[PDB]
């Protein structure tokens, strides 16, 4: 049995005429304020439980956010092969809301949790006949070969990991090492997945510049296995992240105007992120 | 003490000394210290070379100049010191490279003047690219200024048909070019040069990455910026201006991979 | 293989304190080879708000001129 | 009859060291008459990379002539 | 032993690695091995730099060829590697430089040619120059060539008039340009590649002068001079040819005094 830490408590304090002033400071330093109340006006003695016990990081990315939305369809129709599978490619930045909380640190690092829900639907008026289907995701690392049609050789997944949901049973989900190639995972990169030398384009490395460049995670190649019907059927995978057993480093403000792309990239249709005051004097 | 100021400091490294009678202390980014790779960090196997003295000095790049008008002022490490002596002949005819530095921004004024230098030194300091038609497109060039480093503006103009304007950053001050209100630039090791203060700013800081050494030809650490949160201002004319001096020192360098040396595009 | 734990203080729960009745006590019995596949690690309420609040070299108190 | 042991160290996890808590354990309970059924056998690292590297007969060791 | 052969040997420096079968032992100049200098007998009161792997490691020359008509090759250290990757700089960047190297003279044939290089490690190498007009009359440039070095010929023809011949050494291979018998050139440290013997040469030689440290850009404290003590042979052609090369390795490099790169005068 443990006692969780808990925020400072108040001890009581009163008056003062010492030439100590804790109020003063110069936060030029490059320190930030420290006062509290005791230290500017007269204080009660006050026992506090209350902790910090939810914005644990752990605590703070313990959900599972959704990342994409893949959709598929397994058609009988001319062309609606290419339509009978789908490759996604492994990010974070498909959405902004799990993205924006990770983009609160530079650095990170941790065990994944991937959770996947089907939803499928009838397209046209083709509202007929279909029996249950049966899905496959299928991880595909970055140098593995890609699935050319709904079922070339690909899917037999000997070394790929590979998932078999029964539509209508519970959301398929499994976990992930921290599997990055560097010590931890990079959350932004100033730099170029190259160094271009001497006798070059005088503009060289505005294609391979930002983290985006240098970063990897392979692909999920999506389908659904039973074969083609007579009526078309619409399914839409949707993929959830939770970074579980995380740590990440040096803190930077958080992205205050819309995404634009992966990179940092703003667009000037949106920059104005706060809000005209009537005046400086207007509660 | 015999009145050891926390205003007066002194600075050596290599045969290099700063000196200041009005700084604010000095900050130790994170709190940690620079340090070499430990056998236990250890990643690339050849014997690393450490120049230490040799490149671990006090490199001063060309002052800039603070204007009624001045938006701010940007860097890049190891960018902006790649031509510096030694250090550079050691970054360069290196693969990998690992090192930490002590930022030292001089800005000296009279008792008269008014102005407040907010100098941020921000781990992997990504800007976004000047022109909606791409992403993520800034030339090696334009991205590396060297000595000169970038500047801010206050206005974004993106270039979508001139594709040489888009290949470089799009220095928004109110932004940090980054999308992120520079009002919270301070969740980032730094110090504030207020005139009526101080006239020097201290930053020591160590190696950040995802990893113990990489290749700095590509990739640029730290970003040094300086914004003026308070603008420059003197009670005589309407546009005074003010020298800013800003002296590295790198600091526990050392470097593994030797080759031919490297030599980046250029023109 | 079990290993029991403290769990996190509810409605009509312990005074705060946390120190009230094995009735606070969640088991748990990792299934998996892969350390991955555990649950959240726990809960960690340690905290260090200097390295952002003060990274100062020379070490200035409160009640100090923080400008000597 | 359960029987616990290590786990594969994971992201936030014990120094490389695998000697840092019990909250790197996991049990296991074979259910099954049938050895066949049990989960993937203990990860094993022994290796004998010279019965294939240096099936050689008489040994020679680098820093000599390979041919003497 | 396991067959430890007096002729097989490696070597090893930094990321570099000559090995070579057929050697003749190796020695080491007047007995004594690099060395760095000692508190005791230092000089300069700043802080050396030592550059380490970065720079004392193995350094190859454009080969040269062996003629029936070849009178024999000279080069001077460090001159001879002021161009040589990392040695280079730091040699360049410091006022005071001091080093020692392990020369390592390459020269392969077969069981059935013939010949005799005398290489021989020649310290304050001092050669006169072409012109009875003037005395000590050679220009920085044509002193120094570099990883070229020089040549020895059989004939000494001063130009008197001509003052850009005089400007230069007068190589006189029976006399090492010097004024003394090359057949007592064997007071130096040496090694002789006897074609039917070896096919390598190694000499390592530590720092010698009068000082613990000099100033490099200035003086060439070696000299290396290869002489056919035996022509080259072969019973085919009357014209045969083999190239013979040069590994030089600087090592115990430290430097004081630094500042602005020194670029001397050139063509
Ligand atoms: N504020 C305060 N100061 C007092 C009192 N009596 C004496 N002092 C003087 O004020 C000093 C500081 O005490 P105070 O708590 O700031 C004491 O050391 C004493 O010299 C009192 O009742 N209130
Ligand atoms: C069968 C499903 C396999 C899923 C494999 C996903 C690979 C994980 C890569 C890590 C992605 C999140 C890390 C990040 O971008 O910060
Ligand atoms: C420690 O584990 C001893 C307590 C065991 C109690 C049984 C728990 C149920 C089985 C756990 C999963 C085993 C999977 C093979
Ligand atoms: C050793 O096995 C003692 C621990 C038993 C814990 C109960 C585990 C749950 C039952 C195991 C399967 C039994 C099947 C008949
Ligand atoms: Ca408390």
């Amino acid at each position: 049995v443990s006692q969780p830490p808990s925020t400072q408590s108040t001890e009581a304090t009163s008056g003062v005429n010492s030439q100590e002033v804790p109020a003063l400071t110069a936060v030029e330093t490059g320190a930030s304020g420290q006062a509290i109340p005791s230290d500017v006006v007269e204080t009660r003695h006050v026992v506090n439980y209350k902790t910090r016990s939810e914005s644990c990081l752990e605590s703070f990315f313990g959900r599972a956010a959704c990342v994409t939305i893949l959709s598929l369809t397994n058609s009988s129709k001319s062309g609606e092969e290419k339509k009978h599978f789908n490759i996604w490619n492994i990010t974070y930045t498909d959405t902004v809301q799990l993205r924006r909380k990770l983009e609160f640190f530079t650095y990170s690092r941790f065990d994944l949790e991937m959770t996947f829900v089907f939803t499928e639907n009838y397209p046209s008026t083709a509202s007929g006949e279909v029996r249950n289907q049966v899905y496959q995701i299928m991880y595909i690392p970055p140098g593995a070969p890609r699935p050319s049609s709904w079922d070339d050789y690909t899917w037999q997944s000997s070394s790929n990991p590979s998932i078999f949901y029964m539509y209508g049973n519970a959301p398929p989900r499994m976990s992930i090492p921290y599997v990055g190639i560097a010590n931890a995972y990079s959350h932004f990169y100033d730099g170029f997945a190259r160094v271009p030398l001497e006798g070059e384009n005088t503009d060289a490395g505005d294609t391979f510049y930002g983290l985006v460049s240098i970063n990897d995670f392979g692909v999920l190649a999506v389908r659904a296995v039973n074969r083609s019907n007579p009526h078309t059927i619409h399914t839409s995978v949707r993929v959830y992240m939770k970074p579980k057993h995380i740590r990440c480093w040096c803190p930077r403000p958080p992205r205050a105007v819309l995404y634009r792309g992966e990179g940092v990239d703003m667009i000037s249709s949106a920059i104005l992120p706060l809000t005209k005051v009537d005046s400086i004097t207007t509660f | 003490a015999c009145g050891y100021s926390d205003r007066v400091r002194q600075i050596t490294l290599g045969n290099s000394t700063i000196t200041t009678q009005e700084a604010a202390n000095a900050i130790v980014a994170y709190g940690e210290w620079p340090t070499y790779i430990n056998d236990s960090e250890a990643n690339p196997v050849d014997a690393p070379t450490e120049p230490d003295v040799s490149s671990n000095r006090f490199y001063t790049l060309e002052s800039v100049s603070w204007k009624t008008t001045s938006r701010g002022w940007w860097w890049k490490l190891p960018d902006c010191l790649k031509d510096m002596g030694m250090f550079g002949q050691n970054m360069y005819y290196h693969y990998l490279g690992r090192s930490g530095y002590t930022i030292h921004v001089q800005c000296n004024a009279s008792k008269f003047h008014q102005g407040a230098l907010g100098v941020f030194l921000i781990p992997e300091f990504v800007m976004a690219c000047n022109t909606e038609s791409k992403t993520s497109y800034v030339s090696y060039i334009n991205a590396n200024p060297g000595e000169r480093g970038g500047e801010f503006t206050n206005t974004y103009n993106p270039s979508n048909t001139d594709a040489s304007e888009g290949r470089k950053f799009a220095a928004l001050d109110y932004l940090l070019g980054s999308g992120v209100l520079a009002g919270n630039a301070f969740v980032y090791p730094h110090q504030i040069i207020n005139l009526r203060t101080n006239n020097s700013a201290t930053i020591v800081v160590p190696y950040v990455n995802s990893l113990v050494i990489d290749c700095m030809a590509k990739h640029n650490n730290w970003g040094i910026v300086i914004l003026p949160l308070a603008p420059l201002a003197f009670a005589a004319t309407s546009s005074p201006q003010v020298p800013i001096t800003v002296t590295i020192a790198p600091m526990c360098t050392e470097f593994n991979g030797l080759r031919n040396i490297t030599v980046p595009v250029h023109q | 293989g079990a290993q029991v734990s403290t769990q996190k203080t509810g409605a009509h729960e312990n005074q705060n304190v946390a120190a009230n009745g094995s009735t606070i006590n969640y088991t748990t019995i990792n299934y998996y080879k892969d350390s991955a596949s555990n649950s959240a690690t726990r809960q960690d309420l340690s905290q260090d708000p200097s390295k952002f609040t003060e990274p100062v070299k020379d070490l200035m108190l409160k009640t100090a001129p923080a400008l000597n």
